[PDB]
């Protein structure tokens, strides 16, 4: 009946997939996700986490894809913006790098690789004083920065 | 995959170092970054340690700017050091890379030369007293900060970078964290004669043997109290050695009471240690101790002798031999009169190497050994324009009498060091005289190294061989003469022998056309080393449509 | 806004062939002033008579832009296109009324609404998203 039991199965399905990424097996991570899209096709986080896959293949063209397919079902979404920024910093091209993560930043202004970003595309222009501050104030969030985010408690009466 | 703190800080040090001047505030917010004193007790964790790394990466960039603030507090951490509180091991590590940095600043500014030696001199008398003399604690921590120090006494580089920086670039740096005794290798810094006589003090104190047999005693009790370490006599004895051969290795101007004394020390040890084993990593001492040994000799007679007495043990421990190789080398170089009695004593060995067969059943020393011998017979080239002759007629004679794979070997490599320097006339003379059996695959290769040394003479002799031994096509030799045209294409430097080596294989190859499409490749590489051609002589455009006359012909193209 | 978006399309006609960078600008405005929100009170957009000229100027463009053959992917397509529709949609949520406006400025509305139903008779075009 209720939707919740199916996303709290893709969420546990997710979050392992999310550790296996993190030691090095693609196999296995793909298959996980692949399990886990069977339910739900056509969510975010299984576009962003086939986009981190395709990434750590050591494919640098199917993770834009992607990246772009997340971005245009919810626009909120900060790490798929993240990433995309960053895969497009080292290709070459510094203007639509710049206005994404001036995007970023005026959806949000809590998070430090933002910041760490902002201040690596800066740093190819020229102003490194703004690029000085913006390590500064990316270290000095980070000091205070939790596992998780807090809103994940309800806020309930 | 240093992380994220670890990079963040760096990339922020690094940005910061390129702004002169520099503004004091962020310099200050550095600082409280950084760890602070409290009542002479440290303690430390990966975050401090870091940032502190940070600093010092960036004082090196940053010109020095605003050095009386950092280093005054750099010398706090050093002297405090033997009490800081700990939450291969990491303090060994911290220390080589402080006392690196260290090292580096004070070859910067001479100004602060005294003032750090000198605090160099009262951390060695605090460990010192240290050592002699609370078990726990020294034997997991101040050891090892000890021999992390030793690794890295003095060494640093006249480079335009700093040696600091090459260990953590910008994106090697991980074999120096994995070895034991790893370390790296104008001005020769005026250091006073009192701080030699103390370090020769310190080093005939620490190289005593019953303190080493307490060391061992102690961490036996710390054994069985219950770990990187096992044995320190070894180690420990390797270091010490190590760093006396590096610190002064490269020291000169002299008198000659500390080089003799230093010369009775080095054969003193050598006669105790080395003849005691004839029943692992002593080796590496011995044979530190033999290169520092010749650099103490001023005498021709003290030369004869060590030659003799190294050549004795030669025609019968691979460093050990490697090292004596290596300092016949230097004393024949440095001395040329005993060129023609230590000539013999090179040759007999490789024109004989039972131990070499045994391996056979590798080459590096080798070519180390034809390399000395070619340092050895240039030396005495310089000063005797006839010991070259008498060395070629010996040589002749023994080629008259698997040897003639090394003999070879040996006549390219002496041949390629005399490029420059009525020399090179009798080699080319034995070199044609010496053509005749698959021993002729190397020949040509020997050759082909020969044709760098742009010779117009020299070039029409190799390339009408090869045109004769094409046309007459020793069969099996078809694929080497095209690998070797193949390699001569990529290394000539003469355009003049450029386009003469084009046109002559343009010529060679319609000629032949009167089993053919393998000779498309080197022209492929010689042509695609050359900007696209627009106007020459006829002779060329003739030879070019000739050849795109017989491409057609054949349906290469197709 | 009844000159700005005749600019936009001359800029669009310009740009169509020499760039490929500009078609990703016109289509992330393009994205952003529409919603799928059918219903009473929430359409981001006015439901007067008196303001259909660049409502459906706005269409054809998208429309246009659709029909260009420039976005590489078979998924941008698809959600463009249920944007369009779910905007037309929108208009006929209220009770009819009358224009309120002179004799002028009403005949470039008729001929502006005859063009985008002519465009949207264009689609079939249709069998292969996926």
């Amino acid at each position: 009946g209720p939707l919740h039991p199916w996303m709290t199965l893709a969420q546990i399905w997710l979050h392992a997939a999310e550790v296996y990424i993190g030691i090095g097996k693609p196999a296995e991570a793909t298959a996980c996700t692949q399990e886990a899209a069977n339910l739900f096709p056509m969510s975010h986080n299984v576009l962003y986490m086939r986009g981190q896959i395709a990434e750590l293949r050591g494919s640098m063209d199917e993770a834009r894809r992607w990246y772009e397919e997340a971005l245009a079902i919810s626009p909120t979404h900060v790490k798929s913006m993240q990433r995309l920024a960053l895969i497009l910093h080292q290709l070459g091209r510094y203007s639509l790098a710049e206005k994404i993560l001036r995007d970023a930043v005026q959806v949000n202004s809590t998070a430090h690789e933002v910041w760490n970003g902002l201040g690596e595309v800066l740093q190819a222009q020229g102003n490194d004083a703004a690029a000085t501050e913006c390590f500064l104030t990316a270290l000095e969030l980070e000091a205070s920065s939790p596992a998780v985010p807090f809103t994940i408690i309800p806020r309930v009466l | 995959s240093r992380g994220f703190y670890f990079n963040t800080v760096l990339s922020l040090a690094r940005s910061l170092a390129v702004q002169r001047p520099a503004s004091l505030e962020k310099v200050q917010k550095l600082l409280c970054m950084c760890p602070v004193d409290f009542h002479g007790i440290f303690q430390l964790d990966e975050r401090r340690r870091d940032a502190v790394i940070a600093l010092g990466i960036f004082l090196i960039e940053s010109d020095l700017q605003h050095k009386d603030c950092v280093v005054p507090y750099l010398l706090r951490l050093l002297k405090g050091l033997p009490k800081v509180y700990w939450v291969l091991p990491v303090a060994e590590s911290f220390s080589f890379c402080l006392v690196t940095l260290l090292s580096d600043v004070a070859y910067r500014d001479p100004s602060l030369r005294d003032e750090i030696l000198e605090v160099l001199l009262q951390v060695l008398h605090v460990l010192l007293g240290m050592c002699q003399a609370d078990k726990e604690y020294l034997c997991k921590y101040a050891i090892p900060c000890l021999i992390g120090i030793s690794r890295a006494f003095g060494r640093y580089s006249n480079m335009e970078e700093s040696l600091l920086s090459k260990l953590f670039p910008k994106i090697e740096p991980e074999y120096y964290f994995s070895t034991i005794s790893s370390s790296f290798s104008y001005k020769e810094f005026n250091i006073p004669l009192e701080m030699l006589r103390e370090l020769l003090n310190l080093v005939k104190k620490i190289v005593e043997e019953a303190v080493l047999k307490s060391l061992d005693a102690i961490v036996a009790s710390v054994m069985e109290a219950n770990l990187y370490y096992t044995s320190f006599s070894d180690p420990l004895y390797l270091t010490m050695f190590k760093m006396l051969r590096d610190t002064l290795y490269y020291m000169k101007d002299l008198p000659t009471s500390f080089v003799k004394e230093i010369h009775d020390f080095v054969l003193e040890q050598f006669n105790t240690s080395q003849g005691e084993l004839q029943k692992k990593l002593r080796c590496q001492a011995n044979a530190a101790c033999v290169d520092l040994m010749v650099w103490a000799v001023k005498d021709e007679q003290g030369a004869e002798n060590l030659c003799i007495k190294l050549s004795e043990k030669l025609q019968s421990h691979l460093p050990l031999l490697i090292c004596c190789l290596q300092g016949l080398g230097r004393l024949c170089e440095r001395f040329p009169v005993v060129v023609h009695s230590v000539t013999p004593s090179l040759r007999d060995f490789l024109v004989i190497s039972p131990v070499l067969v045994k391996l056979y059943k590798y080459e590096q020393l080798r070519d180390i050994a034809i390399d000395n011998i070619c340092r050895c017979l240039k030396a005495g080239l310089t000063v005797d324009p006839v010991i070259v002759e008498a060395f070629l007629a010996s040589l002749s004679n023994r080629l008259y009498i698997l040897i003639p794979d090394h003999t070879i070997r040996a006549l390219g490599h002496i041949a390629v060091a005399l490029r420059d320097t009525k020399v090179m006339e009798p080699i080319l003379q034995i070199l044609q005289q010496k053509f005749c059996s698959p021993l002729d695959v190397l020949i040509i290769d020997q050759l082909g190294c020969l044709v760098i040394t742009g010779n117009q003479y020299i070039y029409q002799e190799v390339w009408n061989l090869f045109q004769q031994i094409s046309v007459k096509a020793y069969r099996h030799c078809s694929l080497a003469v095209i690998n070797a045209l193949a390699n001569i294409a990529a290394n000539i430097q003469d355009e003049h022998l450029v386009d003469e080596l084009l046109m002559n294989l343009l010529e060679l190859f319609v000629q032949l056309g009167l089993n053919l499409g393998v000779l498309i490749p080197v022209i492929a590489v010689l042509t695609r080393r050359l900007p696209p051609i627009k106007e020459a002589k006829p002779r060329l455009q003739k030879l070019f449509r000739d050849f795109w006359l017989y491409s057609v012909l054949m349906g290469f193209a197709v | 806004h009844y000159i700005w978006i005749d600019f936009l399309v001359q800029r669009f006609e310009i740009a169509k062939y020499c760039s490929s960078d500009q078609v990703e600008i016109f289509s992330s405005l393009l994205q952003r002033s529409m919603s799928l929100n059918i219903g009473g009170a929430k359409g981001s957009m006015n439901r007067h008579v008196a303001a259909i000229g660049p409502r459906f100027k706005l269409l054809t463009l998208g429309l246009s832009l659709l029909h260009a053959d420039v976005v590489p992917n078979a998924t941008i397509r698809n959600v463009l296109r249920e944007k369009i529709y779910s905007t037309a949609f929108d208009y006929f949520s209220c009770p009819p009324k009358f224009p309120t406006q002179g004799e002028k400025r009403l005949r470039e509305d008729i001929s502006i609404m005859i063009k985008f139903w002519t465009a949207m008779f264009s689609d079939k075009k249709y069998l292969t998203a996926s």
